[PDB]
């Protein structure tokens, strides 16, 4: 829908700062083993755009749905990481403790409209994320 | 002296291994820092020189030696027990 979503769960009573990067063949990810890879330790790492929203202990990072990948999660606490294969995505947390994290799948309804409404009631219409 | 796993290209848990072998270093190596125990027979080269308290057992079974004639006390025979000076 908006993009690709990834949900990271904290320890925070406050907004944690997320910085996102990208790269390929970092070490243990290249496909015929450890440093089988054409850069060993890593391709280029690229900066991902983030827009990031918040709820209690729940960071939201949107970024671009050209982003959009599959992939094992590995939480690491101080950073999350979204590996496909060769691919990584990591995700730097700043001044919490990353508890869960994970690609949101069960995505929040968008359309409300409040319709046929009157003194006693109102009828709510949505669309699904 | 510690076994550590060989790293090849091509291994399965590169990373990994490489950690367990630089934790394994980092814990059976002796330090230039800390209070520490070091096990096994330490022999020295060079020099040697300790500017804290030197603690040694038994210092006057190792580097002293009395003998003497018991039965006539007027000549003393002994096979000497290392290289030293006599008094």
């Amino acid at each position: 829908p908006s993009g690709f979503n990834v949900v990271i769960e904290h320890d925070s009573e406050y907004q944690p700062d997320v910085k996102v990067t990208y790269y390929k063949n970092s070490i243990g990810t290249e496909a015929n083993g450890f440093d089988t890879g054409p850069v060993f330790g890593g391709e280029r790492i690229y900066n991902l755009a983030s827009s990031l929203s918040y709820i209690r202990n729940k960071i939201n990072v949107e970024l671009p749905s050209v982003y959009a990948m599959a992939g094992e999660v590995v939480n690491n606490g101080n950073e999350l990481l979204l590996i496909n294969g060769t691919e990584i995505m990591r995700f730097v947390i700043e001044g919490a403790t990353i508890t869960k994290g994970y690609v949101e799948k069960v995505k929040p309804p968008t359309n409300l409209i409040v319709s046929d409404v009157t003194s006693t009631s109102a009828k709510i219409s949505w669309e699904n994320g | 002296m510690a076994e550590l796993t060989k790293i090849t290209r091509g291994m399965q848990n590169g990373a990994e291994t490489i950690n367990d072998n630089l934790n394994k270093l980092n814990t059976i190596t002796v330090q230039k820092t800390g209070d520490e125990t070091i096990a096994g027979k330490k022999t020295f080269s060079g020099d040697v020189s300790v500017d804290g308290d030197f603690t040694m057992k038994k210092f006057a079974d190792s580097y002293v030696a009395f003998f003497a004639n018991k039965g006539s006390g007027n000549t003393v025979t002994f096979t000497a027990p290392w290289d030293c000076t006599a008094e």
